[PDB]
């Protein structure tokens, strides 16, 4: 078959595009987002082990192997994918099509389908290998749609507004191919024959049509703006609105930044939408009618124009490629040129300590000379464009003057009609040019349609929820996790046998070394993500019977790394609660250390905190949380390291603020500090993805083992 | 068939990102 | 006087640009970087304080008042600087310059001077009012240097390349001026008199007469393209090395954004040091010839296109300014909306855990329609000038075809010579419109050249420092801390009268409360920042008469926040030192947990880390900088919470390598958990900006104290 | 004169970002 190369979207889907490519190949098509959720892709790129579960997933035979110079040698199923480290630096995935003589074909997902020396391939080729192969259910498919049809609906609301358009379009049109033959008059009729009073009506009739044609030039760009404003509000807050709806495993897994890219998409979608139909529907019809006036006028110089045209499309369509490729090599150049900047200018204070202000500044000076270098090389390639349509263009209209002064010169024509051909040639030649100016928009507009859309036909996390029990309207109760196993994505598992039970109102506490997986705990019980196996359970029922909207309001996370919203105070205090009174708010305020506090900041609790209330510190937004915490009226709330960036004072009371909490409100601290939790009912240490002891502060001690190892050596 | 099969731990240790 | 109005140059320097223009207002103008200094603007702006001391400093007589509504009836001294609260949300100064009829008048350095009626202003206005006055030393200066100047000479070292762009574009308008008599040719001599071989040989001799204007085209496009690169370079260049040089004032006091946008301010600047001088000097010669031709061929047309040119140049210029407010707003808004695309993406958890994903897309909904009014302002702006423009140049050409076929009527001129008219229009108009079109171009070039040069005046860290003695060699022996005091910028002062001593090659330990001010010390002895009043002395020398560079390699720092550099691991742990063996790597390598992780890591000590060493977590990164300080071979090192993130192995392997360090070496250890440091010869603690007691922890205890009380609560 | 004037910490606490 054709060597598929799926292009990557992102930075670090190169495997997922990979095994796209692969499925491709094999005739089965998806979504490229639906595959970079089954490899397990996270912010940090893709494993061999999650490609190998997505495949065999997909339904293929994959594995692994290491592989040296002399097994390529050797036959085996080509299409495999492969290590390579690119600049030494980098580790990526390309797909190994075919091994010809001593040179070896892949597609990058990066640059494209690209061809390598033997041994160059295997000095930049890790000796890693997936082999994939068809299994026995391999059922081809074709599971993804297309995504300008579905963003082209968009027009179905406004169809009388492309209507205009239109009709604007083409009175334009007519009216300017009428006035064009101005010139044509001048010459063959009024300066020949010596008319004036025709001169100054006609004159006078030709600035009238010129005026009618500028005001509808005016009306028609008004309705196209509109147009494409409101395409674009649509998609974004369609793109926008799916995205606050999907589950944790989506936001995770992607970068800020590749999130946010997905808004400039839009305006590429709708640069297509609205700005290619519209070009296409009227240039069209306004071509046709010029070529026909000007085949009318004389045939020799009209099909002049066609060649010139021809030329100028021929030209533009061989240095599409080049340049697109050089525009994207700029844009890596200077991405690394920008990262290696804010580095520097980040870490300022290491490099005076260890004076390296000289080697920095070479390298800097170094990534310069690379971007000027690929700044250059995009500068020749629009040079060398610009001369060759310049010659085609300027040597096409001596050729037509010529020409038109030989069949003025027999007889074939007037001079005014040469002149009046001159002047259609404007509207001949550039809905032409603009219809071949559309192949660059099209394919751009075409990628950030599939970008876009393709996160649109993931589920949301209301939609993936199993029945709910609507009978279930309190948490209050005992909180057991069953034998359950968990892992972010298809990483190492941070949770194995997590068996443990929370008795209803009691204070309880989770301690351990850093890394070993409490945070994960706190967030399995709000349903961010799921156990890979067993069951958390709540009053006997378990937490995927509970309504979605329930278990979030009647549970109360204080995360460590805490985010303020910019906003008043009494709105970051009050986040989801809409219908809520002044003094509560002040009584929250109050056990969390922060009504003093907040009252001595200007004004009240009305102050807007500017960029995600950096001006507090640590400690402030800590307090902050907690008071939100708090105010939500949970059933339980989970502390995660709340109490570790206080001071002594507001750290005693918030832990006797949280003790003495009225009503059987289930409250879990999770602790790095084992003197921060003393007097808790229950303690639960976890070393090893697993609980290993249980018991209360006198009862840990007693027992030999890890708990009294660890209070020994930490206090 | 071409190398040794690489085990899960050598398999995630093969980072592609 | 003028009501001078400084627009400010970044999002913080409101304060200082209000000072600035009240000084230029009272005849005193300089640098914003130096009164943005002066001022003690930080990445959170300046504040009252602040203004009044550099006001003092500047010669004023600076006050700060808070006035109430019926204050600003009262006559008062005009130019003062008042708070404002933008959207009843930000803070913000500005400059009163008249007290009219209900009309207040305000310089806001981020808008311009605009006027408000003195409800809005009142009810935007805060209490806060700054009085400014000149005292008895404010001799007027200009001390500020022409930045135009300054990057215009860069191009005397290319001069050959200017001189040959010169002459190449001389001769492609030479060439364009003859080949636009070609329809003259026809019509007047060829066509109507039924010459055939002299059209022939006309036309090749055109044809190639445009060909020869191509290719000098192509080669003076090249030279350009050449040029602006290396300027480009030679400018980013300079100001790169200028920013490595700067003291540590400047890093902190400004955001990652404000020193990496002045990167752009490059280009801005070679696109008027390159392409204005160029295009002043091609068209100014090039427009006074084809005006010079176009009135030999006609007087009246010659009149009629010099009017058209003006009318248009009228509209442009009238246009210039609401265009680029427009631009302006439009860049604020999507400013606005993109820091809350981030603030939302980034905390997604929070939202989704208080089912607060209805009010953020309503949010996210209300900022896209704010900047869709923005786009649809400027659009419309564009439409209209694009309206009158093209009303304005068809206009004229159909008056123009209409005074000419008139003239031809008359016998004044031939057709042949009316078509060279309308083909040296262009060679007319385009000349003038470029220069016309120049002005938007020059503005941001001189606002940009004037960001860009305000930087590379400011005294570098050499610079400021006193005279070095050179018979110290050797850090090695006992830190003395005098009477020091120190504030950051014009705060609150951090460390008020620390007066202590470090023994030779004793371990000292430092411990405190979070925000104390231990760090502050920290680099206080390692010359970052320098101490407002008293000294630091080593060995009986002071600091500041030791040179910079011994001072760096001899003091070897661990921050809390490590920072890990884009580069080996071998490139990492020798960031200055340029010539080390491996083995003094490997032996650093053990002592510092740093052998045993880095062994487990694919391949060796070479492993490029990506994104800042983002796959390492915070404790690896923090044993590769304990590794990097140890390696640096330093008398004296300084561990800043180094251990904190660190497990119990870690921790004891670390304490172990500490104490048993060989040579005359000293060690500063600052924790904030006193258990982790208790074996130290000497502890110090200090706890508002100051010791309050030091001795070992056998006699902290004995000796009842803060001390005593802090060990007490915390264990 | 024409108003109240701030001491130094008043003077500090009017930020003006
Ligand atoms: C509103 C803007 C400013 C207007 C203020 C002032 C305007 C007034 C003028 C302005 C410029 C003057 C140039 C020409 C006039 C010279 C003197 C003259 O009248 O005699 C010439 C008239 O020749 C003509 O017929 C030209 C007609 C005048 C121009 C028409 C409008 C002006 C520009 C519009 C631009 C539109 C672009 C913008 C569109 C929105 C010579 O004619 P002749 O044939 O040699 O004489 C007989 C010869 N014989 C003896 C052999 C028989
Ligand atoms: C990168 C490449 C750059 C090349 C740029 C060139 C521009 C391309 C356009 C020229 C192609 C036209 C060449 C043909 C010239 C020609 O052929 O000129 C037509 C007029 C001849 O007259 P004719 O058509 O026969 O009319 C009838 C006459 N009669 C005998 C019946 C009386
Ligand atoms: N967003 C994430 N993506 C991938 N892995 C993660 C993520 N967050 C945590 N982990 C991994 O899960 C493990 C559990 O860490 P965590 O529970 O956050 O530590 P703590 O219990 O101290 O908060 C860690 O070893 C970490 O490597
Ligand atoms: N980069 C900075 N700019 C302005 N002020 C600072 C900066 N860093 C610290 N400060 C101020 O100086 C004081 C000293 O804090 P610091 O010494 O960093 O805390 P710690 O002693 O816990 O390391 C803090 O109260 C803080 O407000
Ligand atoms: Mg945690
Ligand atoms: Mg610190």
């Amino acid at each position: 078959k054709k060597y598929v190369c799926v292009r990557q979207y992102d930075l670090t889907d190169c495997g997922a595009a990979c095994l796209s490519s692969i499925a491709q190949y094999y005739g089965l098509k998806m979504s490229l987002a639906k595959i970079r959720e089954m490899t397990g892709t996270d912010t940090q790129g893709t494993n061999a082990y999650g490609l190998i579960h997505a495949a065999k997933q997909l339904g293929f035979s994959a594995k692994g192997v290491k592989a040296s110079k002399e097994d390529l040698l050797k036959d085996f199923r080509l299409p495999a994918i492969a290590n390579v480290i690119v600049d030494n630096r980098l580790a990526h995935f390309v797909v190994i099509y075919s091994i010809k003589n001593r040179i070896i074909t892949v597609a990058d997902p990066g640059k494209g389908i690209v061809r390598y020396s033997m041994d160059d391939f295997c000095s930049i080729w890790t000796g890693g290998l997936v082999l994939l192969e068809p299994g026995e259910a391999f059922q081809k498919g074709d599971y993804t749609q297309n995504m300008m049809v579905k963003f082209a609906g968009f027009l179905k609301p406004l169809k009388k507004t492309v209507l205009c358009i239109f009709l604007a379009s083409l009175l334009y049109t007519a009216l300017g191919i009428a006035g064009s033959f101005y010139i044509k008059f001048l010459f063959d009729d009024l300066i020949k024959f010596e008319k004036l009073n025709d001169l100054h009506i006609i004159s006078a009739g030709f600035a009238v049509i010129f005026l009618l044609q500028i005001f509808l030039n005016y009306y028609r760009s008004i309705l196209v703006t509109k147009l494409g404003m409101s395409i674009d509000k649509s998609i974004m807050m369609e793109y926008y609105s799916h995205v606050l709806k999907l589950p944790m495993n989506f936001f995770n897994s992607r970068k800020v930044g590749e999130i946010i890219s997905r808004f400039m998409d839009a305006s590429k979608i709708r640069q297509a939408i609205s700005g290619a139909t519209l070009t296409i529907m009227i240039d069209t019809i306004m071509a046709v009618i010029g070529g026909i006036l000007l085949y009318i006028q004389n045939s020799s110089l009209f099909f002049i124009s066609f060649i010139i045209i021809l030329l100028y499309g021929i030209i533009v369509t061989v240095f599409n490629k080049p340049i697109q490729n050089a525009n994207r090599q700029i844009m890596e150049d200077n991405a690394k040129l920008t990262s290696a900047l804010v580095e520097s200018v980040k870490g300022i204070e290491t490099i005076k300590s260890f004076g390296a202000e000289e080697q920095t500044e070479k390298s800097t000076r170094d990534k310069i000379e690379t971007v000027m270098k690929s700044s250059f090389k995009e500068g020749m390639l629009y040079i060398n464009l610009s001369s060759l349509t310049g010659i085609v263009a300027g040597l096409g209209g001596i050729v037509i003057l010529w020409a038109g002064a030989y069949n003025v010169i027999k007889g074939n024509m007037s001079g005014g009609q040469l002149l009046a051909f001159n002047a259609l040639l404007a509207y001949f030649l550039t809905p032409v040019k603009n219809l071949i100016d559309l192949q660059p928009l099209i394919q751009t507009a075409v990628v950030a349609s599939n970008r876009l859309g393709e996160i649109l036909e993931l589920a949301t996390e209301k939609e993936l929820r199993e029945d709910s029990d609507d009978f279930v309207i309190s948490l209050k109760g005992d909180i057991e996790f069953r034998n359950v196993d968990f892992r972010y994505g298809l990483r190492k598992p941070v949770l194995k046998n997590i068996n443990l039970t929370i008795p209803k109102g009691k204070t309880v506490a989770i301690v351990g070394e850093s890394g070993s997986g409490k945070t994960t705990l706190a967030k399995l019980l709000m349903n961010f993500y799921s156990p890979e196996k067993g069951d958390i359970l709540i009053n006997g029922h378990s937490i995927k019977n509970i309504s979605l909207e329930l278990i979030r309001k009647k549970i109360a996370f204080v995360s460590q790394d805490v985010f303020i919203f910019s906003g008043t105070v009494k709105e970051n205090l009050c986040l989801g609660n809409e219908n809520v009174d002044m003094d509560e708010i002040i009584k929250a305020a109050k056990m969390a250390n922060a009504h003093d506090f907040i009252e001595k900041l200007p004004l009240k609790y009305d102050t807007f905190l500017n960029e995600s209330g950096a001006n507090l510190s640590e400690g402030q937004k800590q307090r902050l949380a907690i008071a939100r915490a708090l105010l939500k009226k949970p059933d339980i709330l989970i502390l995660d390291e709340a109490t570790s960036n206080l001071d002594s004072i507001t750290e005693n009371h918030i832990k006797d603020a949280i003790y003495g909490l009225e009503d059987d409100v289930t409250v879990i601290i999770i602790a790095h500090r084992l003197s921060t939790i003393v007097n808790c009912d229950k303690i639960y240490l976890l070393k090893d993805g697993e609980i290993v002891e249980s018991g209360s502060h006198t009862e840990l001690i007693a027992l030999k083992g890890c708990y009294f190892k660890m209070w020994k050596q930490t206090e | 068939n071409i190398g040794r099969e690489l085990t899960d731990e050598e398999l995630m240790e093969m980072t592609g990102g």
